[PDB]
RNA sequence: CAGGCCUUGACAUGCUAGGGAACCCGGGUGAAAGCCUGGGGUGCCCCGCGAGGGGAGCCCUAGCACAGGUGCUGCAUGGCCGUCGUCAGCUCGUGCCGUGAGGUGUUGGGUUAAGUCCCGCAACGAGCGCAACCCCCGCCGUUAGUUGCCAGCGGUUCGGCCGGGCACUCUAACGGGACUGCCCGCGAAAGCGGGAGGAAGGAGGGGACGACGUCUGGUCAGCAUGGCCCUUACGGCCUGGGCGACACACGUGCUACAAUGCCCACUACAAAGCGAUGCCACCCGGCAACGGGGAGCUAAUCGCAAAAAGGUGGGCCCAGUUCGGAUUGGGGUCUGCAACCCGACCCCAUGAAGCCGGAAUCGCUAGUAAUCGCGGAUCAGCCAUGCCGCGGUGAAUACG
């Protein structure tokens, strides 16, 4: 019925269900275009659908929790690049060579005692 | 990079035209990280390359880059006890950064009301031979060659 | 004025604003951690000896 | 609802498989070990006695919560778990 | 609602103005508010070192005690 | 100053706490306030005996008051005499059900705080201090040791110029977490000032 | 901005409400 | 610091003479302190019906032996921290060269972040140091489900609400995994370039850890500590002041000088934590601060709580301005005995400088800088723009 992909990228959680068909997209109970309005990074995690030509092989149901607007986006990018290699384990071809797999450990750093914002050191004489 | 060659990062394409040089101008239009505001101002002004002088927002940008990219520059070096500005060919990577940057500066300084309004205008005029970044490109270039007296004072 | 002082924190006087956190093994007035009852340098040397119940040195 | 509090987890996770293992042998039917998000209290301290704000250090208080439920209660269940193996540093809780 | 005057001074005050208006009440209460009975007297208020007297008038009724005998000595710089 | 306390480093890496119990917001300071109170009575009138650590446990008015020690008799006496009048003086302030305990130290020449307050007592005794550090270290390797390290700090012998005396035969890799090293500190107050004394016994890996 | 109390940005930075930022 | 008090003292141990004890309430005064003073009446081990007693808690007075001192000395100190410096060092053992200081090793050729390893060698070993084991993060699993969940069905008053379920998400414990281990390239070896598979490769990101030592570094004011010195005062209590003074001088910072902006409506998406004489849901009253009423939580289930930016679409139109929030006047609230000196929060009005800064200088290499909001501690309240954290948007560049 579905195809499932676990997505995260920097304190974000994006649960995807590549339920086949037309290509309509809902996250958290609304069209992808309603939620993600304004955003130009918002077109998007539907790009893994552009690495296996399947804009017209899948509608989408997604749940998402954490981080922010464009930080959630990169989660569904791991959530749509995983829900396609699950459907066709022969589709990681043109997915990891196209770099849509993996999961970026690019996390915001612990603020350091002394440096005003992790590294932005105090001004001295 | 006393040690290494200092890694050159590739950029993303831009979802709208899939161009790694369109992300490179929008990053230099950026301010305070607010990239969502950085991106409108292109397509706000790309629309201004389309409304005014009906053409190709893809191609007026890519010309305005080659119309501000400086092939010869001069950096000052210390010899004897002298401050000689050395004639050198500015590398292609230096060019990109050099082209885009003057392009934001010259545009920001413009006497027009909205940000993109300037951005477009400048891009148009750069390809047309007459911009603010276009003066600056010739300034550096003829600042060089005026200084070819220091050509073997080049590394 | 110091010891007769630490006595003065032990005896609540004329008002309820007028009380403060002095200290126990320290006679220390400032940087008093009330959860621990300990005065920043009281706290730290006993945290290293381990005389503080399950109080780890962090690292993350 | 046998809400097991504590500081040390390795001592706390030996007795929450103890009232897990032993009530199952003594009734039914033991909710397996559930781990609550540990509530952390930190202490950042100027290492030196005097001034030296530039140099400090980090100490934390990890008090990890643990809940466990008894499904079909029974007698002998609260008398097998009336007298329980300690340890010196674990907190109990009884409900239903 | 709320107005504060110590009440060791307003005790004398409503005992002094009552029992024959004199003046010259010395006190260590600049925290008090100069209630309108104090009008026309002489309170010697303590700024810390000195008991500066004040001749109480109408021109300052809802006013406090310690503004009226300042603690610091200025005169100038140079 | 630039070094970390080799113990507080290992509190859950090698060694372990000495009030190993649980509490929270309501009552944390008061059982802990008691602990130091316990340690004041027990570090005084349990000196001339040994005493290297105090492991303390709590329940619900059950404070366990366990002593590590070099010589147990000086806690219990004869028949059971002292360990009971110690379980009469302590269970007064502690307000609860005490339990004054004893566990004998397998060679007090591998216990470091023992290695310490011995060698520092030898400072207030006005001995060859230098030769004592070479001595007390020497003894500890002589009785099963992978390494040791002692440091004496202050008016060494009394001399006005404040020195730092130092000795360490055998490996002590303080930078390691699985290093197991016992450490203690001895405070020799003298005819002329206070001398610092340290202790560092590499006991083996883990 | 964040120092002009009599507005929205002024209360927020500050940690306050009233008219120009209410609850 | 000023004024007013107390002398064995605010605190400790002990001995001695008289009371006598505990303990609770006044009276008078005084700014408070303190001073003087009117009540009740002690279990107990006790000859004892008794008069009455012995002794002992706890108290007073007197008199000591003493206290107390943030007074001086951080070159008489401990301890702890700062610092060079995460820098790649600094040493021993024996052997050997040298009359000796000392050297040799540790130097040299090759390579790492590194005394990183490899090879050479009158050297061969060895320690403290780097690394490793520890934490955090990033991939996957086991264990576990009152936090998640139409992913699954039914019902859904339509709030995951009920059932119902652990697959998820999440939680938090134990595990797995990277090893230049596999190939290609070169190299005597180590090792470098490049490839694949891989969630991540070449210390994957950060933390913690910082050598013998140096700076007669810093703290006697956290604490202790040798000594000097003060013992109706250098002790101590108290009321009030000062620590917040202002002709000026420098450091760290906050908010700006606007339109990539401000303003107003409305609409989304975090994380870390903290919550009982606490967090305060929700109504009512107030332009509001707040003020009532009042529900729930020992807290992954109640609460702080709003994130902000952003997005939508309207206001402003280049104006010292709807830029910027200083200053002052007035009316207010809350904490608190008490906001004159000296508190924050609110409402109205006043709306100064400032149109981006001379000479000079600081920070930062990737999720960093920039920008944005949130917590916490200490704290009644608060002068936090500080500090310690948390995450949101997210770059620039590196020939050398």
């Amino acid at each position: 019925e579905q195809y499932y992909g676990t997505g995260r990228r920097k304190e974000a959680v994006a649960r995807v269900f590549l339920r086949p068909g037309n290509g309509k997209v809902t996250v958290n109970g609304q069209d992808f275009n309603e939620y993600f309005q304004g955003l130009v990074r918002a077109v998007a995690a539907l790009e893994p659908l552009r690495a296996v030509d399947a804009l017209g092989r899948f509608d989408a149901y997604i749940t998402v929790r954490g981080g922010g607007k464009s930080g959630q986006i990169d989660a569904i990018k791991l959530g749509i690049a995983r829900a396609l290699v699950q459907y066709n384990p022969d589709y990681r071809a043109k997915l990891k060579p196209l770099g849509f797999l993996t999961r970026d450990a690019r996390v915001v750093e612990r603020k350091k005692y002394g440096k005003h914002k992790a590294r932005r050191a105090p001004q001295y004489s | 990079a006393r040690r290494r060659r200092a890694e050159v990062r590739q950029l993303q394409p831009d979802l709208v035209y899939g161009d790694v040089l369109v992300t490179a101008f929008i990053n230099k239009i950026m301010r305070d990280g607010k990239k969502n505001l950085a991106a409108r101002i292109f397509y706000d002004a790309c629309k201004i390359i389309q409304e005014k002088t009906g053409q190709e927002p893809l191609k007026v940008f890519k010309q305005a880059v080659e119309n501000v990219k400086p092939r010869m520059e001069v950096r000052s070096r210390r010899v004897g006890g002298a401050n000689y500005q050395v004639p050198m060919e500015v590398s292609p990577r230096r060019q990109q950064s050099l082209a885009l940057r003057w392009l934001v500066q010259a545009a920001n300084q413009r006497p027009e009301r909205r940000a993109a309004v300037r951005i477009a205008h400048e891009l148009m005029d750069a390809a047309e031979g007459k911009g603010g970044a276009v003066k600056k490109k010739e300034d550096v270039e003829r600042m060089a060659e005026a200084n070819r007296a220091y050509a073997h004072y080049r590394w | 004025a110091r010891k007769a002082l630490i006595e003065k924190a032990k005896r609540t006087p004329k008002f309820k604003v007028r009380a403060y956190t002095r200290c126990v093994r320290c006679g220390r007035a400032r940087s008093v951690y009330r959860f621990f009852g300990l005065c920043r340098i009281c706290l730290r040397e006993l945290a290293h000896k381990g005389q503080l119940p399950g109080v780890r040195k962090a690292s993350w | 609802r046998i809400k097991l509090r504590g500081f040390d987890h390795k001592t706390l996770d030996a007795s929450a498989q103890k009232i897990v293992e032993a009530a199952r042998r003594s009734g039914a039917q033991v909710s397996g070990p559930i781990p609550l998000p540990t509530r952390v209290r930190r202490f950042t301290v100027i290492r030196g006695p005097f001034k030296h704000k530039d140099s400090r250090e980090h100490f934390e208080l990890r008090t990890h919560n643990r809940l466990v439920d008894i499904l079909n209660p029974n007698r002998k269940t609260i008398e097998q778990l009336m007298t329980l193996d300690l340890p010196t540093g674990v907190e109990i809780e009884i409900k239903t | 609602k709320g107005v504060f005057v110590d009440d060791h001074l307003l005790e004398k005050v409503l005992e002094l103005n009552a029992k024959g208006e004199k003046r010259l009440i010395k006190t260590w209460s600049r925290r008090s508010t100069i209630v309108p009975e104090m009008v026309g007297h002489t309170i010697a208020v303590y700024n810390g070192k000195q008991h500066v007297p004040v001749y109480i008038t109408e021109n300052m009724v809802g006013h406090k005690l310690g503004e009226f005998a300042p603690t610091r000595t200025y005169r100038g710089h140079g | 100053g630039n070094k970390i306390h080799p113990i507080g480093f290992r509190l859950g890496i090698t060694r372990d706490w000495e009030s190993r119990w649980y509490a929270g917001k309501k009552q944390y300071r008061h059982l802990l306030l008691e602990d130091q109170r316990i340690r004041g009575l027990l570090e005084k009138e349990l000196y001339s005996a040994g005493l290297a650590r105090v492991d303390i446990e709590r329940a619900a008015d059950n404070v366990a008051v366990t002593v590590h020690v070099a010589k147990p008799g000086v806690v219990i006496g004869r028949g059971g005499e002292r360990i009971r009048v110690l379980r009469e003086e302590l269970a007064k302030l502690t307000g609860k059900n005490v339990a004054l305990n004893v566990q004998e130290v397998q060679n007090p020449n591998l216990s470091a705080p023992l290695v310490a307050q011995r060698v520092a007592e030898q400072i207030e005794r006005r001995f060859a201090v230098r030769r004592a550090i070479k001595q007390a270290v020497q003894r500890v390797m002589e009785s099963g040791a992978k390494g040791a390290k002692v440091i004496v700090s202050g008016r060494i012998g009394g001399a006005e110029q404040a020195r730092t005396e130092w000795a360490a035969q055998g490996r002590v890799p303080l930078h390691t977490l699985r290093a197991n090293i016992d450490y203690g500190f001895a405070l020799a107050r003298t005819t002329y000032g206070v001398l610092g004394v340290k202790a560092y016994i590499f006991l083996g890996e883990v | 901005g964040k120092g002009d109390r009599r507005t929205r940005r002024g209360k927020i930075w500050r940690g306050t409400y009233g008219k120009y930022r209410p609850r």
